[PDB]
């Protein structure tokens, strides 16, 4: 779509918009109101999914602050949708009954797939991405984090599986190191202290 | 928790850790 | 002998620190870790996993 | 280069005093051992059954 | 001193084979006890061995 690949990303953010008395829902509603005002005017950390969400918030905040604060208007619309992405990730930051955020998660992952289609096939379809770094970067970044969210969320994952994988890799390298030592450097029957003297 | 932030001796099992000192010196 | 007896009753901690702790559990692990990291190449296996 | 020759000597002699001379496999090895006659012949001189 | 005053090849080899014979395959006392033992005179040439 050339310069309307940005309109495709805008449609992705509109899909992100598709997805009570506590302060968190008030914060989400305030962020959505800020998205509405910006769009009409410009024209916790202890889980891996939380890491991706925080990252998304940070990146997309820098994105809005690098494009909107700093078919030409699609370059501002696709960056205005980054605040909707940040609102969705701050909603999922407390993922609070999970059934409230389940549909938000489904819309988030579906439009992350749509952005990871549009922006990924954008260079091969004619348009160029390398031109504007501070504009073009954060949408690719949030699409990446969105996809790895649909991988770290869909399968439970958590820090437990990360620690288990790190321990398995270190354990296999440990047995390789012990075999290498006992076979080439010094036999463990020579290195250790023979008891029963 | 109930232990101190101190090392453990490596010469309780092998003397091989003593090979690093002259080689590095 | 009286002064040695008095000083041996006074100290009772520094003697264990200097006879048990100071080399084997304070200085020698530091020396072998620093020596290994100074010796082995800048490799993930040799710098982390093998030590 | 300094440590492998000791392993080479040890393996070279291990082939002649353990691999060929005296093996020792695990698992079911009843029918191969006449040792058990002597082993049960000294059971009252071994530790009280428990 | 601790390294030189350690068991040699003969003592180490007599520590694993000795364990294997009088310590690992001497668990047949429970087998022969559930089937039949007399012990004591199971030495010499009782012919029940």
């Amino acid at each position: 779509p050339w310069s309307s690949v940005l309109l495709g990303c805008v449609a992705a953010t509109y899909l992100r918009a598709a997805g009570l008395l506590c302060w968190r829902h008030q914060r989400l509603a305030l962020t959505a109101a800020a998205y509405g005002m910006v769009a009409v005017l410009t024209q916790s950390v202890s889980t891996v999914a939380g890491l991706l969400l925080t990252t998304t918030i940070v990146v997309s905040l820098y994105g809005l602050f690098a494009a909107v604060f700093a078919a030409a208007g699609l370059r501002r619309l696709a960056a205005g949708g980054l605040l909707l992405t940040a609102a969705a990730s701050h909603g999922l930051f407390d993922f609070p009954n999970p059934t409230i955020y389940s549909l938000l998660n489904l819309g988030f992952v579906a439009a992350a797939v749509l952005q990871s289609y549009f922006l990924y096939i954008a260079p091969a379809w004619g348009v160029n991405v390398n031109w504007d770094t501070a504009l073009w970067g954060p949408m690719y970044g949030t699409a990446f984090l969105g996809l790895v969210y649909g991988l770290v969320a869909l399968t439970k994952f958590d820090w437990s599986s990360v620690v288990d994988a790190v321990l398995r890799v270190a354990c296999w390298f440990a047995e390789l190191t012990m075999w290498f030592w006992d076979t080439f450097v010094w036999k463990f029957s020579w290195s250790e202290k023979t008891r029963r003297a | 928790n109930s232990l101190y932030f101190v090392f453990t001796q490596l010469n309780q099992k092998t003397f091989l850790s003593y090979w690093l000192l002259p080689v590095a010196g | 002998g009286e002064r040695i007896w008095a000083w041996r009753n006074r100290s009772e901690n520094e003697r264990w620190f200097w006879e048990v702790f100071a080399w084997d559990r304070l200085i020698f692990p530091i020396l072998v870790i620093v020596a290994w990291e100074y010796l082995v190449p800048n490799h993930l296996v040799w710098a982390v996993l093998a030590p | 280069r300094y440590t492998v020759p000791f392993m080479v000597i040890s393996g070279l002699f291990w082939m002649i005093h353990t691999w060929i001379l005296d093996p020792l496999p695990n698992k079911f090895r009843r029918q191969e051992f006449i040792r058990y006659r002597r082993e049960m012949l000294h059971v009252a001189s071994k530790l009280n059954f428990r | 001193f601790s390294t030189i005053t350690q068991p040699d090849t003969d003592l180490i080899a007599r520590q694993e084979k000795g364990t294997l014979f009088w310590d690992i395959w001497a668990d047949f006392l429970v087998t022969a006890a559930d089937y039949y033992n007399v012990n004591v005179a199971a030495l010499s040439t009782i012919k029940a061995e």
